[PDB]
């Protein structure tokens, strides 16, 4: 009995891998072997003196410039498009998401004008990290969901419902769902 | 209490180990459609190659088609 | 299940069911357990109760002094919201995990309010207690009350009421409540009006929790499950954290108004109740007096007063009953009848005549 | 169809900071439909004989009226197209457009794929030495699987038959680019168009009173150029030497592909295995591919604000695009050990910083 | 991810990792190993 | 829909109130529950036997209605002309129909003993049936007569075999027969695409050697190739020979006198073995260079620098006579 047989295997394996687990916090071990730690901290003298330290000065001093000219924050360059930022963009309060989205529109219009801002207008520090305690949550409650939901390949009905059954839950949005409609006006998702 | 809470937690640590136990059930769903389409790319390329070869991979049940023509000359 | 140890598979296969499979060594000599209720406390005040009867499946229960008669002006709905709001995030747990581990150990659980008591249950096996205590109490202990979750859930507050349109008798018993109680204590609604929806803040339901949710108002009752254990896992809940401190809350005495009310719609009976009030209540003494009366009378048998001098007497009603409510400190008692709409001047009239000839008894019927 | 059109191409809502470097899809797709035409009316005129073709050419040019003009512009506006194109590509490589329009990108690469099948096909029509010598360069190097090389020949060399089949495909390979094209639109439209700052915004504006006038005034500034280089000749945009009649058992003495081939020739010419010459296309080829989905190749998470303004530091985009240029140059020039040495530099430069995008 | 319907993008990733790997191994061996063992 | 009617003034047909193609004689009621009552008073002609074709009742509309030239059909009922502002009355005497106009534009409905409102309303639609309506329209009970087969005689009942494998079977069958002709099609195709049957690449030639001097190279033409016939000098077979001790460094390495049976005589395909160029005379080893890529071969034919993975291939070859060679 093939099926059953390579159950076993992998029963055992992760009984191992169980068997291993701590019940409390543990340091992670290093992201590099011994050998690299040795080479670098020899090295380090030279290396950061000379082109590692200019290196990471002149790149804050490039991103600092561009983000003042424009009046933007660093963490005014993450999209929507992504998943987790979109969750915590959802858990913003008023004050916080109102002035973003002032900032970005000024941006887009200094960006067309190509006009730089006065340097009494430039004059904030714009690394401040104001989305993280909402970055975080937004990681938690979207690693719940794969843990209990995601674990399995599910089978579906194909192309039914507006959606190719692998998984889309929005219709439309493949070219094999295209086109829904051949006479009448149509309609929209949000509106069901 | 901390242990009960902790079993809780930790019930869905190996999450990459049933992953991986997903793909060997699709794969071992999948995979016998090789079978069809490998008969069929044969079916296709065999009377590509060396009249020998056809001979021989069939174990000699297969020879060249009589039609009458092209026979020896005497 | 990642992979399986045991490949052995249906050891039972082609066996039919009239032929037995267990073998000598599962049998045993029966020993009854002992079903007298055992009590015991913890050192915060909780206070615990349990049975065992030998069955596989074990029932849990935690009993909370918060009904709704005990809301006000600014508070109106609060115990609703709690209620909606069971079984979500707490401190060390999720809503999603939560809910989901309940549905795969295969239990079933739920909360319910009432004008008295707040109830949180769950079921399952026996095995599988020490795991639903945490889960039971988490609720009462340290809920979370993000925001986002307050806002998904508003809906069944509205739902509740929108489906007892279509439930009259359900309908009827609301309308006694408010008519008997106009405005105060056993008076308020179960449900969460338009009103009722401003204050649906965080801190509205944290404040209203503080001042009722601490240990000495609770109960934590299970039957079919091992006393020692059940006092250990209760125990090893509440040692590493702070309960809600006590409070020495008073409570105001119903004022009974009574009063009529009428409410048309397009049912094709006339339903009608009348009801009078139980001085005292459950601490009264006559609680046995008025549960007998029903019987008497005919509760919700074919030889039963109103059914022998009224159904049989009459062509145009559906139905006629006897009601008996009770609450800690006050009641009501009546009849209910459903009627031919052309006839309700004589669906009174009955009623009148009924009501005239409780006071004597025959002892046949007693 | 009009409802769709009013949807797609007047109502359809841009962001305020489009520059000019967005208008180059439309271009593109403007040299298509121009090519067409061209391609069309040349069909009406031209003889698919290996005997005869050249001079089937040299007809139109001499005897027919107006024959001169479509010839010149269908060769000019070749060039054109991969202008275009070059600098469509350049433009999302430099603001990592690829991030969130995976399909697109991916339906980008195959159009590319189709326009450099369909132009070599065409290259070969004329029939003079350089499209015959071409022709046999190109089929010897797919050789590594045996029969397919006489079969897609159609014979044991270059041949009439060869000739046949390559007009008709030729013919026939433009209209798949064109519904691909739509399918192209689609997963583009599907997103929504990026900024040149890389932010999300809300300050957009309708397509049809301002962008596309801006269109319209690329595509008169195009139509000018191509009709100045048609008629003047500026610019030795191709090599004399497929004026000259093929010969099939003399090469000649000095060879120049058209320029958008050029690069692909210089590897041709220093790599030492021919098997590594094939395979630094296809590596490359498919490591453009990779960047479909970069991110998943990290955990960081990711923008697309590249921060190239005032960087010494610069970009890989522009290494990049040095590299080719100097692959070019080196392409043109006639085989000597010193640029072959140049050209190896030149080649671990381009391989290097294409393998390196994906590392953020 | 759960709830995506994007399936057919994960596996070309795969196929093209393992394919430029496969390319590097081949090409070390072929135009540097083998001729290396000539001057070796 | 996308369709429009067609009323309007016409004067080949005469509007309705002035002459109805159909029979015009109906029944009244005076409310339409009345037509319950006679669906149980009257006979019907359904209920009773005939026999033979000859027995069926006669229609009671006369079919003489229609004329005029090439027209086929010569009976019909309704019609889309339009009305005028006076239309004609009705005569309810006659049992003729009142409806629409005829009731809005005429006095047909007024009666000297009722009021308005009453004498109205028994001018709906409803209030009126023809004549015969009763006896003559059916009402079916089923789509199925009693006279035909339904499944209860072609039911497979207990008893019976077990019919998937037959079924898969048949289904199967279509589907290899299918199969294998759409293999014989798409072999066919393929084929239609290879070398033709005039080609066939067959043949050889000869040379006669007397005319060539030495140091120069020969050309030939053999198999759609080029072939180089070269008659070295001591010194380019010197050449060659010296780059034996360094066999060691070269790609493809070979003894000259292997490539030479007679050592002053030089065969070779004329082609590069990297991508198909002819190669030229010269390069840097006194034999020949490529222009496409820059292969060099020696004064022997062997690859010396560049990218080219072989020595210039050797042709299948004989000397016939001290001055005449063969090819193939
Ligand atoms: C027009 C189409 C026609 C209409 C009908 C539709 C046709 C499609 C039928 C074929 C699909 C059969 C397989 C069924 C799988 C069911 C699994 C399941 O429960 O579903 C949930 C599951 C997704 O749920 P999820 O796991 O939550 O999602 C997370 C992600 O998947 C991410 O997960 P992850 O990151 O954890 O990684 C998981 C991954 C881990 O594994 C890997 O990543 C392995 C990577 C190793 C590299 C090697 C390549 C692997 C791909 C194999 C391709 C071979 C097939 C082709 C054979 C050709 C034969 C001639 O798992 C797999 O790869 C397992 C599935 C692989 C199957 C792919 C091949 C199936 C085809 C079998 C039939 C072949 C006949 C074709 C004939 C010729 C014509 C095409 O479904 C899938 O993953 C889908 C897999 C199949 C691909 C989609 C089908 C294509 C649809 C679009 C049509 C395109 C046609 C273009 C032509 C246009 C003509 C004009
Ligand atoms: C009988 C009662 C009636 C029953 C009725 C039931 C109902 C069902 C019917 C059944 C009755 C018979 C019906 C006749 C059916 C058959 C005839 C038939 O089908 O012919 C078709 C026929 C095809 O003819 P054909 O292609 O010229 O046939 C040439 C032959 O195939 C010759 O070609 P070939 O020789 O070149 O073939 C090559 C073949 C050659 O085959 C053979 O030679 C095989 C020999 C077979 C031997 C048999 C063995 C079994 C018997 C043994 C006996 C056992 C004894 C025990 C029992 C008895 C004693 C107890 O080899 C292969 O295929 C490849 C070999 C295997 C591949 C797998 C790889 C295995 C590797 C082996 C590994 C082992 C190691 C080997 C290495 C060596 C070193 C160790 O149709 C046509 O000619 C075309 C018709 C035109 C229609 C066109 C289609 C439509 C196209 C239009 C499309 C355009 C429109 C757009 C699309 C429209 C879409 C809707
Ligand atoms: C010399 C040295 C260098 C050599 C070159 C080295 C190059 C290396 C770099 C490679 C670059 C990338 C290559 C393509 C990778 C595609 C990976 C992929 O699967 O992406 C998934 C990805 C979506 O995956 P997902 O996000 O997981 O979504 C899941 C959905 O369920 C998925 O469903 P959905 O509806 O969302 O997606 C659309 C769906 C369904 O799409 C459609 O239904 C569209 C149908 C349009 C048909 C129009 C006619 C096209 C005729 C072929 C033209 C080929 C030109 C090739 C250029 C060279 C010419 C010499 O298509 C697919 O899913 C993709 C299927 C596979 C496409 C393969 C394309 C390349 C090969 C095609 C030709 C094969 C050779 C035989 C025929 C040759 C004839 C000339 O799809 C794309 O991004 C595809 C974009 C569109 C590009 C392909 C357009 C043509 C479609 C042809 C379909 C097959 C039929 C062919 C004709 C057969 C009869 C004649
Ligand atoms: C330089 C030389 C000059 C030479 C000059 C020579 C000039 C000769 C001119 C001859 C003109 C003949 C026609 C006179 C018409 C008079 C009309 C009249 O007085 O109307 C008054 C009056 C008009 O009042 P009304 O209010 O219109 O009432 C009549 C109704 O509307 C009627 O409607 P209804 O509902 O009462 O009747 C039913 C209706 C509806 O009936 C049906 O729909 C029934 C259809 C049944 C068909 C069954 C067919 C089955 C077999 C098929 C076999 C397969 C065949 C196909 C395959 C074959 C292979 C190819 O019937 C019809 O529509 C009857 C149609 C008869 C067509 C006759 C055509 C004759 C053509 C003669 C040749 C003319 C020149 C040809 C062209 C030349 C080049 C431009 O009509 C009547 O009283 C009825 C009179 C009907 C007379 C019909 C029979 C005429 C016989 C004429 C004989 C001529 C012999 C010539 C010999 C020449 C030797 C040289
Ligand atoms: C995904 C697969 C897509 C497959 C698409 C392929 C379609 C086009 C196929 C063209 C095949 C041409 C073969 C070139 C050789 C010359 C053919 C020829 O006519 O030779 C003369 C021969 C006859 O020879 P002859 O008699 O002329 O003389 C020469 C003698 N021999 C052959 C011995 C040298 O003709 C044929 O037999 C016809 C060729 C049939 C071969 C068909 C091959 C089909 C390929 C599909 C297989 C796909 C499998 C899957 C692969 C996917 C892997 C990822
Ligand atoms: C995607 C492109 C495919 C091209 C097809 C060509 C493939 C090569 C040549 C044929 C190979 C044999 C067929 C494949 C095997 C059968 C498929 C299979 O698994 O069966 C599934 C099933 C088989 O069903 P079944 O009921 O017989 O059995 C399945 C059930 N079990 C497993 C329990 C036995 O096939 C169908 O149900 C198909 C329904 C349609 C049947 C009639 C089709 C006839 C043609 C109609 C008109 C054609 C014109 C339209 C085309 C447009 C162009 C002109
Ligand atoms: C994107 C679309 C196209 C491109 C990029 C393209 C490219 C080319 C190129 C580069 C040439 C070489 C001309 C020369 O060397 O003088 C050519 C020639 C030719 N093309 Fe195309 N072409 C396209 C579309 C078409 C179409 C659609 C047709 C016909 C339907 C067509 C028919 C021809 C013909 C007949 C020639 C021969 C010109 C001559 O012999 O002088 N082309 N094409
Ligand atoms: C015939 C070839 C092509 C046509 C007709 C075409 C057409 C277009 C058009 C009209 C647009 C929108 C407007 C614009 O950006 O100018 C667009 C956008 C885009 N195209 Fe193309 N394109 C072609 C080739 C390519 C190629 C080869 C690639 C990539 C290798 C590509 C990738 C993209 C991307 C990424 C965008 C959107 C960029 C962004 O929104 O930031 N396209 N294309
Ligand atoms: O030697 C060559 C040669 O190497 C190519 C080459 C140029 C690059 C081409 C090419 C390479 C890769 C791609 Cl993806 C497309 C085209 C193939 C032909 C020519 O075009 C040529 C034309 C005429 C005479 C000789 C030659
Ligand atoms: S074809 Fe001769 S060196 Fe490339």
């Amino acid at each position: 009995q093939f099926h059953r047989e390579i159950g076993k295997l992998f029963a055992s394996y992760s009984n191992k891998i169980t068997a291993n687990s701590p019940v409390q916090y543990v340091p992670s071990p290093p992201t590099k072997g011994k050998v690299r730690r040795a080479l670098s901290s020899a090295l380090m003298p030279v290396w950061f003196k000379f082109f590692r330290g200019p290196l990471d000065r002149w790149n804050l001093a490039v991103m600092a410039k561009y983000l003042r000219d424009h009046g933007l924050m660093y963490d005014d360059l993450y999209s929507d498009k992504e998943p987790v930022f979109a969750r915590a963009l959802e858990l913003l309060p008023p004050d916080i998401q109102a002035a973003r989205f002032r900032r970005l529109m000024r941006g887009t219009y200094l960006n067309h004008l190509r006009l730089y801002l006065p340097v009494h207008e430039q004059n904030y520090d714009p690394f401040i990290p104001y989305m993280a305690p909402y970055v975080e949550e937004a990681k938690f409650q979207l690693q719940e969901e794969e843990e209990l939901l995601g674990y399995h390949m599910w089978e579906g009905v194909w192309y039914s419902g507006g959606v190719t059954g692998f998984g889309d839950k929005e219709p439309g949005e493949h070219f094999l769902v295209a086109l829904p409609n051949l006479y009448g006006a149509g309609g929209s998702p949000m509106q069901a | 209490s901390r242990a009960v809470y902790a079993k809780l937690w930790a019930s869905t640590a190996q999450y990459t180990q049933r992953r991986h136990y997903a793909w060997y059930q699709i794969w071992s769903r999948v995979i016998p459609w090789s079978v069809p389409w490998g008969i069929f790319a044969m079916w296709m390329v065999f009377p590509a190659m060396p009249v020998e070869y056809r001979q021989a991979l069939t174990f000699g049940i297969w020879q060249k088609p009589n039609i009458g023509t092209h026979g020896p000359d005497p | 299940y990642v992979g399986k140890e045991n490949t052995k598979g249906n050891v039972y296969e082609g066996i039919p069911l009239d032929q037995s499979i267990l073998e000598p060594a599962d049998l045993r000599d029966y020993v009854p357990p002992h079903s007298n209720i055992q009590y015991s406390k913890l050192d915060n005040g909780l206070r615990i109760a349990s049975m065992d009867r030998g069955g596989l499946t074990a029932s849990l229960g935690l009993f909370v002094h918060a009904g709704t008669r005990f809301e006000d002006v600014t508070n109106f709905g609060v115990t609703h919201m709690i209620q909606n709001l069971a079984f979500a995030s707490t401190a060390h747990l999720s809503l999603l995990r939560t809910v989901k581990t309940i549905e795969v150990l295969g239990a079933n659980a739920g909360c319910v309010v009432g004008r008295e008591h707040l109830v949180y249950s769950a079921e399952c096996l026996r095995s599988h207690m020490p795991l639903l205590v945490p889960m039971l109490t988490g609720n009462v202990l340290f809920p979370r009350f993000l925001p986002w979750e307050l806002k998904a859930c508003k809906e069944k507050l509205i739902m509740a009421r929108k489906r007892l349109e279509h439930m009259p008798d359900q309908m009827v018993s609301e309308l006694l409540h408010t008519t008997a109680w106009h405005n105060n204590t056993l008076g308020h609604k179960l449900h969460c009006t338009e009103r009722s929806l401003g204050h649906y803040n965080p801190d509205v339901i944290r404040h209203y929790m503080l001042q009722h949710f601490s240990p000495e108002n609770m109960v934590f009752v299970g039957v079919n499950v091992n006393h020692d254990e059940l006092c250990t896992w209760l125990m090893r809940a509440f040692v590493d954290y702070n309960a809600i401190p006590p409070s020495k809350r008073t409570v105001a005495s119903p004022v009974y108004t009574g009063g009529d009310v009428r409410l048309e719609t397009p049912s094709p009976h006339a339903h009608m109740a009348i009801a009078f009030e139980t001085p005292g209540g459950w601490n009264g003494g006559d609680l046995v007096a008025y549960s007998v009366l029903q019987t008497i009378l005919g509760g919700g048998g074919m030889y039963t007063r109103l059914y022998l001098n009224v159904l049989n007497q009459n062509e145009w009603v559906e139905s006629a009953m006897a009601f008996n409510t009770q609450y800690t400190d006050s009641g009501i008692f009546g009849l209910y009848m459903l009627a031919d709409p052309t006839k309700s001047a004589n669906a009174v009239k009955v009623m009148a005549e009924q009501f005239g000839k409780m006071g004597s008894v025959t002892k046949e019927e007693l | 169809f009009m409802s769709l059109f009013r949807a797609h191409l007047v109502f359809y809502r841009c962001a305020l900071n489009l520059n000019s470097s967005y208008n180059f899809g439309f271009l593109v797709a403007m040299t298509f439909v121009l090519q067409i035409i061209t391609g069309i009316t040349l069909a009406f005129r031209y003889t698919s004989e290996a005997s005869c073709a050249f001079a089937s050419v040299q007809h139109l040019v001499r005897e027919v009226a107006a024959g001169w003009e479509f010839r010149m512009l269908h060769a000019t506006t070749a060039s054109f197209v991969f202008l275009c194109i070059l600098i469509h590509m350049t433009r999302g490589l430099y603001n990592w457009s690829y991030s969130y329009l995976t399909t697109a990108w991916m339906s980008g690469l195959v159009l590319y794929l189709l326009t450099i099948a369909t132009a070599f096909l065409g290259y070969v029509l004329p029939w003079g030495q350089m499209s015959f010598w071409g022709a046999t360069v190109i089929t010897n190097l797919l050789s590594p699987i045996p029969y397919l090389v006489p079969w897609l020949l159609g014979g044991y060399y270059v041949s009439d038959v060869t000739l046949k089949r390559f007009f008709v495909l030729h013919f026939i390979l433009p209209f798949i680019g064109c519904i691909i094209i739509v399918l192209h639109i689609f997963y583009l439209h599907l997103n929504g168009s990026s900024n040149p700052a890389g932010i999300d915004t809300a300050l957009k504006v309708a397509f049809y009173p301002h962008m596309l006038m801006t269109d319209a005034k690329c595509l008169s500034y195009l139509i000018g150029l191509i009709f100045l280089q048609a008629a003047f000749g500026l610019m030795e945009l191709s090599h004399p030497d497929n004026s000259i009649p093929v010969n099939r058992f003399v090469t000649p003495l000095h060879i120049v592909p058209e320029w958008y081939f050029l690069a692909y020739y210089a590897v041709l010419k220093v790599i030492p295995s021919k098997t590594g010459g094939l395979l630094v296309f296809m590596s490359s080829l498919i490591n453009l591919g990779l960047l479909s989905e970069i991110r998943a190749l990290n955990t960081r998470m990711l923008i697309r604000q590249q921060f190239m303004t005032r960087n010494v530091v610069s970009g890989w985009v522009i290494i990049w695009v040095y590299s080719m240029i100097f692959l070019i140059i080196i392409g043109s020039a006639i085989p000597q050990a010193t640029y072959i040495l140049y050209g190896r530099l030149a080649t671990i430069l381009y391989l290097t910083t294409g393998l390196v995008l994906c590392l953020y | 991810s759960y709830g995506n319907g994007t399936v057919l993008m994960p596996i070309v990733r795969r196929v093209f990792i393992g394919a430029l790997v496969g390319i590097y191994a081949y090409a070390a061996t072929d135009v540097v190993l083998i001729p290396g063992y000539a001057q070796l | 829909s996308v369709h429009s009617h067609n009323i309007r003034p016409d004067k080949h047909e005469l509007p309705a109130s002035e002459v109805p193609l159909y029979y015009n004689r109906f029944d009244q009621a005076d409310h339409p529950s009345l037509w319950q009552l006679e669906e149980e008073q009257q006979r019907k002609h359904l209920d009773q036997e005939v026999t033979d074709v000859s027995q069926l009742v006669e229609p009671v509309s006369s079919p003489h209605q229609t004329e005029g030239w090439f027209k086929r059909l010569r009976y019909w009922h309704y019609k889309e002309t339009a009305e005028p502002t006076f239309p004609r009355t009705p005569d309810l005497s006659k049992g003729e129909l009142a409806a629409g106009a005829t009731v809005t534009r005429t006095s047909v409905w007024h009666d000297p003993n009722e009021p308005a409102i009453v004498s109205v309303s028994r001018f709906a639609p409803d209030n009126f049936r023809a004549v015969g309506f009763a006896e003559n329209v059916p009402n079916p009970e089923s789509t199925n007569s009693d006279s035909h087969p339904d499944f209860r005689e072609y039911r497979l009942g207990p008893g019976s075999v077990d019919r998937r494998p037959f079924v898969y079977f048949m289904s199967a069958s279509y589907f290899f027969i299918t199969a294998s002709m759409m293999r014989s099609f798409l072999c066919k195709w393929v084929h239609y695409w290879w070398v033709s049957r005039d080609m066939l690449a067959a043949g050889t030639t000869e040379v006669d050697l007397r005319p060539i001097q030495e140091g120069m190279t020969a050309v030939f033409k053999w198999r759609g190739k080029p072939v180089f016939v070269r008659h070295r000098t001591a010194e380019d077979i010197a050449k060659a020979q010296a780059d034996d001790a360094l066999i060691g460094t070269m790609k493809d390495p070979q003894l000259d006198s292997e490539r030479c049976p007679r050592p002053q005589w030089l065969i070779n395909i004329g082609v590069c073995t990297h991508l198909g160029c002819i190669p030229t005379d010269g390069g840097n080893y006194g034999g020949w260079f490529c222009p496409c890529h820059g292969s060099h071969y020696d004064t022997s034919g062997r690859i010396r620098l560049g990218p080219a993975p072989s020595n210039l291939e050797l042709p299948p070859t004989v000397f016939l006579d001290d001055h005449t060679v063969k090819l193939g």
